[PDB]
RNA sequence: CCCCGGCGCGCCGGGCCCGGGUCUUCCCGGAGUCGGGUUGCUUGGGAAUGCAGCCCAAAGCGGGUGGUAAACUCCAUCUAA
RNA sequence: UCAGUAACGGCGAGUGAACAGGGAAGAGCCCAGCGCCGAAUCCCCGCCCCGCGGCGGGGCGCGGGAAAUGUGGCGUACGGA
């Protein structure tokens, strides 16, 4: 029975939801297992990154969020042929390779061959023969001083152009926005019957001829 | 040439793939429910399911009984609330493929099924092949490229719904058709949504 | 803690705080929100008027990131800059109007309703308002647009 | 008895760090110190301080 | 004039400079080859034309339209489906036409 | 102090006779399946989300999806059986 | 987290997802088909030497089979020859 005031609230409890209960008395059990077997990997891959291959810059779909940047999966064919990496050479030095991924645009594109051009330049690359080097791999001097590095390799970091304080000129001002909104949004909302309406008036004043 | 046997098993309306799947129909009505065919019929259909013309390699037809799944209760007499009086025009939630791929399964247990095709029907009985393996043989064991299929993991793959005609069955896929079996299948779905997670803090 | 609760000063006490005439029984009035339009009507008009009907149309897939639009209004429009740039454009001459881009701050529709600051700006953001821009217009200002 | 009991209670960090900085001050005065049943009467200083 | 991007109206959004690639090699798929082609005509004279194929082949002959399109429709099922099955049933058949007319 | 295993380095007898870039000529796909009707169950999926039985039954610049049934025309998106 | 949301429902009782986003983990591939190659492929038995307690390696057999109703190599939609 309802009280005199309150909330119309609707409990999802009408299941036989005793058995199915999940209790998380594990979660410390087990986030010293993810890391206990996060430093079994970071001790088997010795001078390889920790975190691993190296993912491209990617924004984001749905306006709420294609304003940020993110970390995709890997580098499309496009920027792998850009860069000059054969992609099944790619994925045995650290790069992400998806073929999935197409690229409409240019500026992310030449963003992810520029960001190729920064791994395939900080790359240390040891000999396939040790006891022998090789034509492109680092020199012994670098791998002795090449360490494994932690945290992701190369973050991305959303950074926004500083743009200094310029002056308004009277074309600025002159610019309704509020008007120049609502009459784009008029002009696209009655764009085809506008068009429809000028191919009956068209239509139309044909017969007249004939 | 496979795909010449491929374009001519698509005119199925035609005159001579109407005899033929006549003729064949009709010799297979005589034969058993289950035994064992010499040779695929289909070698085309039966190559782009995976037979390769080696030793190990079954082919066992089988015929089925076409129609729906009357319920197994008394003469009437469903008890229960009138959602659920419905015997007659009941369906089985498996397909007649599946069926006939687990009565092989079932009547030659040792062998593998991996797939199986359509070879015939009429109004009271359809006929399937399904692709038995051996998984003992040394042509499955050594060649490396089927070695998989010899794992404990693959154990009745057709009781477990892991075939085609199996999989085709239990909804599964990406997409937004294919919502109710978001994880392994619909009970496991089913379970992360009717399961509440409570955690030590709340 | 059971020892604040007031189920310790109910011992002894035969009915327990629940009443001698009428018992506390199971569900003397159905289980849930149950006679909602028959012997609970009085409580459902009182108290939540409007919870029966139906009214306009369905969207089926609604996607609510399609319709994403968080707004800042005037009055805290300044705050999304330091401090050293609303002073510097008070101590600046040379007329200079300093840019506030809203979208770099999370915010898609500048509302007006605040007072402003006698300086000039030039607010970048994605949709505006007619009292927005006259606020603005009327301290000496621009409105970018940024699809 | 049942195990989704709720067993831990999660404190704000504010006030967690509040907590501290009251136990802290609390531990450089005499009387706090002597009250507590430490027995610190010939203790030359009590912010006790050591190389 | 002072003309800016706007995310409404009719060319709203961001701007940038579109590339442009090679297809993807998905998309080919369907189209037919000079070889399927011939598979494909070589098996249609080898088996002939459906009873239903047969029977909208003399209802376009009599040239009842409206009436071959309901019965492919209704035969087949979708309209597209129908309209492109009649449009080579109709081909076929100024072929059997082209072909006896000499 | 015993045993197991891994990670290691030599040696033998074997394998394997191998790649990328630009042109030129070629080739490219899974059918009683998709799909439509209808029936039953199921789904939040509502002029049918999924599945299944019965009937019809394909195409290949084709096919499916783009959360309201239908016709027309554009585009996006993958390439099922 | 979206979300007790969109939606379902004697639109009553009640039921009820997904997309995006932040995280743990992170890895791809393979056939049929279409072609190219003297079937270039596979299983089994007899003998030699070794290995031998997860039944293999190498050599012989005008030894037997499977297979042209199609075995092996290249190759699979990211195109490939
Ligand atoms: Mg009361
Ligand atoms: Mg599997
Ligand atoms: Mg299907
Ligand atoms: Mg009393
Ligand atoms: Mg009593
Ligand atoms: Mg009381
Ligand atoms: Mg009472
Ligand atoms: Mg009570
Ligand atoms: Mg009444
Ligand atoms: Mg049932
Ligand atoms: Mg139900
Ligand atoms: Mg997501
Ligand atoms: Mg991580
Ligand atoms: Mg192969
Ligand atoms: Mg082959």
């Amino acid at each position: 029975a309802p009280s005199r005031n309150g909330m119309i609230l609707k409990p999802h409890f009408h299941k036989d939801w005793q058995r199915r209960v999940a209790t998380w008395f594990n979660q410390p059990a087990r986030k010293i297992r993810r890391r206990k077997a996060r430093q079994a990997r970071a001790r088997r891959i010795a001078p390889r990154p920790a975190a691993g291959p190296i993912r491209p810059i990617v924004r984001c779909p749905t306006v709420r969020y294609h304003t940020k940047v993110r970390a995709g999966r890997g580098f499309s064919l496009e920027e792998l042929r850009v860069a000059g990496i054969h992609k099944k050479v790619a994925r045995t030095i650290g790069i992400s390779v998806d073929p999935r991924r197409r690229n409409k645009s240019t500026e992310s594109l030449q963003a992810n061959v520029q960001r190729l051009k920064e791994y395939r330049s900080k790359l240390v690359l040891f000999p396939r023969k040790p006891s022998a080097p090789k034509k492109g791999d680092s020199s012994a001097e670098e791998l002795k001083l090449a360490t494994q590095l932690t945290g992701p390799v190369m973050p991305i970091r959303n950074v926004f152009k500083k743009e200094k304080a310029r002056v308004i000129t009277e074309e600025e001002k002159n610019f309704k926005a509020f008007a120049s909104l609502r009459m784009a949004r008029a002009n696209a909302r009655l764009f085809g019957i506008r068009a429809k309406r000028a191919k009956e008036a068209a239509e139309q004043d044909v017969e007249k001829k004939k | 040439g496979y795909k010449y046997i491929q374009e001519l098993w698509r005119k199925k309306q035609s005159d001579v793939m109407r005899f033929l799947l006549r003729v064949r129909c009709w010799q297979y009505r005589q034969l058993s429910a289950l035994h064992r065919a010499p040779r695929p019929t289909r070698p085309d259909k039966a190559r782009r399911l995976g037979y390769k013309a080696k030793q190990g390699y079954v082919i066992y037809r089988i015929r089925v009984r076409r129609g729906g799944r009357k319920r197994p209760v008394p003469k009437g007499a469903t008890y229960g609330k009138p959602v659920h009086h419905g015997v007659n025009q009941l369906k089985f939630a498996r397909s007649l493929q599946s069926v006939a791929e687990e009565r092989a399964g079932r009547h030659c247990g040792a062998l593998r099924v991996l797939n199986s095709y359509w070879v015939g029907e009429d109004s009271t009985y359809k006929f399937f092949e399904v692709i038995l393996i051996d998984p003992f043989h040394k042509a499955i064991r050594r060649n490396p490229d089927t070695q998989w299929i010899t794992k404990p993991v693959h154990k009745h793959r057709e009781m477990r719904g892991l075939t085609s005609a199996g999989r085709k069955s239990r909804g599964l896929g990406k997409g937004h058709k294919f919502h109710h079996t978001i994880g392994g299948s619909r009970r496991a779905a089913w379970r992360r949504r009717n399961t509440l997670q409570l955690h030590r803090y709340r | 803690p059971s020892r604040l609760r007031k189920t310790r000063k109910l011992r002894g006490h035969v009915s327990h705080g629940h009443g001698r005439i009428g018992k506390h029984r199971k569900h003397p009035g159905g289980r849930g929100n149950a006679g909602g339009m028959h012997h609970h009507r009085i409580n459902f008009d009182k108290y939540h008027p409007g919870y029966f009907g139906k009214v306009g149309m369905r969207h089926y897939h609604l996607k609510r990131n399609q319709s994403f639009c968080p707004t800042v209004n005037l009055d805290k429009l300044w705050t999304l800059v330091s401090e050293q740039t609303r002073v510097n454009a008070a101590k600046n001459k040379t007329g200079a109007a300093p840019i506030i881009d809203v979208v770099r701050s999370g915010y898609y529709k500048v509302l007006g309703k605040g007072k402003l600051p006698k300086q000039p700006v030039i607010v970048k953001a994605k949709f505006f308002s007619r009292r927005a821009e006259e606020k603005i217009k009327g301290v000496g200002g621009a409105c970018v647009l940024v699809a | 008895t049942k195990t989704w009991r709720r067993w831990h209670r999660r404190v704000n960090t504010t006030q967690k760090r509040y907590a501290i900085c009251s136990a802290l001050a609390a531990s450089a005065l005499p009387a706090l110190v002597m009250s507590k049943g430490h027995r610190i009467e010939e203790v030359p200083e009590l912010p006790l301080v050591v190389e | 004039a002072l003309r800016y991007p706007m995310a409404v109206g009719l060319n709203k959004g961001h701007k940038v400079t579109k590339n442009v690639s090679k297809p993807r090699h998905s998309r080919r798929r369907g189209r037919l080859t000079k070889h399927t082609k011939f598979v494909r005509d070589m098996i249609r004279e080898v088996c002939g034309f459906a009873p239903y194929e047969r029977r909208a082949m003399e209802l376009l002959k009599v040239s009842k339209d409206k009436r071959a399109l309901k019965f492919i429709k209704k035969r087949v099922g979708t309209h597209i489906r129908a309209k492109r099955k009649r449009e080579e049933l109709s081909s076929v058949l100024a072929a059997m036409r082209k072909a006896a007319a000499k």
